[PDB]
């Protein structure tokens, strides 16, 4: 029952410092070696660098000095410390034994100098609110929220099938998502179909009928 | 620092088939490369190490070989739960680094994709902007070109496009593709078009509004 | 068993050392036949308790364990005695954690005091790699 927890700040704002933590249980720290793998957004992954038993550690030159490694035996973990961060330094931020073999479960952070913003949800409807055809796609632009993540149902939920939800994008520093819903042609305008979006992080909901 | 390249960049098959993915090294590693697997949403998985040696606990149609430059990771019937991502890392200089990585995925019969274009809300334009967005769902092969033009001119600023992993549901891939404006942008202009060229047709799919009508 | 020079170049050859880390062959041909004159299954008792094993010495309080030994980290993950096999897979993966470590080859003493600084690419001229 080896098992890595990565925990630390999942925002970070350019030029500060990015702080992740490899909590190890069911094994000790000074049991082996450990290392920081990250992987950029478009399945690029690097090798950061690790920290030997004697507590040497190995930095990857792409890094210049921005890169720390330490640990704590008697906390039986070890850290990733990242100075003057910038955007591209947004990946997801793995731990694991030198041998490759336990993996912590992977932290995304996001490097972003951005404010907590509320999304704007417009309904996607056809352009002559006329259907053509034995079916009808309909759609939800959620444009310019921060951070991610956001839900996205369709009525509520009571609409689960012949959905897409694509993966957000960034749009001038702010996330932009994207929904189509399919159905009968006989279902709408028939019946009402209602887009519903939850942003926790602004304290926010909107349903949107389209 | 040593490169390592993977090759093919996508391979597409049946399950039950065997297959083989490459890694070269740009400089002599020895035996030094270790290949991991990836899933959507998951951290990488060590499948073999040292070239060849088996990891206990991995299946046993997984199997590597090669040495010096040229490595392959063989996988004898590729099975329901094999499709991901399949990395090569060397280890035999510092730094250490991986291959671009090879994506393996689900081969099914070809499809077109269904494209629905849709204009900007009255909402957005009140707030001055001005977003065109364009679904092409349910397509396969993956590989598909996006092309949008305004008033008969191809446009390629302004667009964002964002693509679904292979649909658990049928193995198909999805797209959306949005081109923001200004609102004066976007009334300034009448034909707004969205068009697509896939393997499925010579002839593009064509969705496109005027704003002289509806 | 008990390798000949050229044998065990040619084996540690296929299994990734010749230049692991920046070490060329010779220094672990070299290391080898100090530590052990290439017997895979030579032992040495310590005194704190612990043992080498392997065709390398590898210690059991720090890379491997033997089930007995004090304190024991097994650093390499491995039973002590898969170090004394004929087949030198695990010696050689533990070689390599081990010079992994902030010291490099200075891990292995006779491999400091009798082949550091010296012409090791002499170990493996006249073998035929």
């Amino acid at each position: 029952e080896v098992q890595l927890q990565e925990s630390g700040p999942s925002l970070v704002k350019p030029s500060q410092t990015l702080s992740l933590t490899c909590s190890v249980t069911g094994d000790s720290i000074i049991r082996d070696y450990w290392s920081w793998i990250r992987k950029f957004p478009g399945n690029k992954l690097e090798y950061m660098g690790y920290i030997s038993f004697s507590g040497n550690t190995f930095y990857h030159p792409s890094l210049k000095s921005r890169i720390s490694i330490t640990r704590d035996t008697s906390k039986n973990q070890h850290y990733l410390q990242l100075s003057s961060v910038t955007t591209e330094d947004t990946a997801t931020y793995y731990c694991a034994n030198w041998d490759g073999t336990y993996w912590g479960e992977g932290t995304l952070v996001t490097v972003s100098a951005a404010k907590t913003t509320a999304p704007s949800v417009y309904p996607l409807a056809p352009v002559c609110g006329d259907t053509t055809g034995s079916s009808v796609t309909l759609g939800c632009l959620v444009k310019g929220y921060f951070p991610e993540p956001v839900t996205l149902t369709w009525n509520s939920g009571s609409l689960s099938s012949g959905v897409h939800t694509f993966p957000a994008v960034l749009q001038s520093d702010l996330y932009t998502l994207s929904s189509s819903v399919t159905v009968t042609s006989s279902t709408w305008p028939s019946q009402s179909i209602t887009c519903n979006v939850a942003h926790p992080a602004s304290s926010t909901a909107v349903d949107k009928k389209i | 620092d040593i490169v390592l390249t993977q090759s093919p960049a996508t391979l597409s098959v049946t399950p039950g088939d065997s297959v083989s993915l490459s890694c070269r090294a740009s400089q002599s590693i020895s035996n030094n490369l270790h290949w991991y697997q990836q899933k959507s949403h998951e951290s990488p998985r060590l499948l073999i190490k040292y070239a060849s040696q088996s990891i206990s606990g991995i299946p046993s149609r997984f199997s590597g070989s090669g040495s010096g430059t040229d490595f392959t990771l063989s996988i004898n019937s590729v099975e329901t739960e094999d499709f991901g991502m399949y990395f090569c890392q060397q280890s035999n200089s510092w730094p250490y680094t991986f291959g671009g990585g090879t994506k393996l995925e689900i081969k099914r019969a070809d499809a077109a994709p269904t494209v629905s274009i849709f204009p900007p809300s009255s909402e957005q334009l009140t707030s001055g902007g001005a977003s065109v967005v364009c679904f092409l769902n349910n397509f396969y092969p993956k590989d598909i070109n996006v092309k949008w033009k305004i008033d008969g001119s191809e446009r390629q600023n302004g667009v964002l496009n964002s693509w679904t992993d292979q649909d658990s549901k049928d193995s198909t891939y999805s797209m959306s593709s949005t081109l923001t404006l200004t609102k004066d942008e976007y009334e300034r202009h009448n034909s707004y078009t969205c068009e697509a060229t896939h393997k499925t047709s010579t002839s593009p799919i064509v969705k496109s509004f005027n704003r002289n009508e509806c | 068993k008990v390798f000949g020079r050229c044998e065990l170049a040619a084996a540690m050859k296929r299994h990734g050392l010749d230049n692991y880390r920046g070490y060329s062959l010779g220094n672990w041909v070299c290391a080898a036949k100090f530590e052990s004159n290439f017997n895979t299954q030579a032992t040495n008792r310590n005194t704190d308790g612990s043992t080498d094993y392997g065709i390398l010495q590898i210690n059991s309080a720090w890379w491997c364990n033997d089930g007995r030994t004090p304190g024991s980290r097994n650093l390499c993950n491995i039973p002590c005695s898969a170090l004394l096999s004929s087949d030198i897979t695990a010696s050689v993966n533990c070689a390599k954690k081990i010079v992994s470590d902030g010291n490099g080859m200075n891990a292995w003493v006779a491999w400091r005091n009798r082949c550091k600084g010296t012409d090791v690419q002499a170990w493996i001229r006249g073998c035929r790699l």
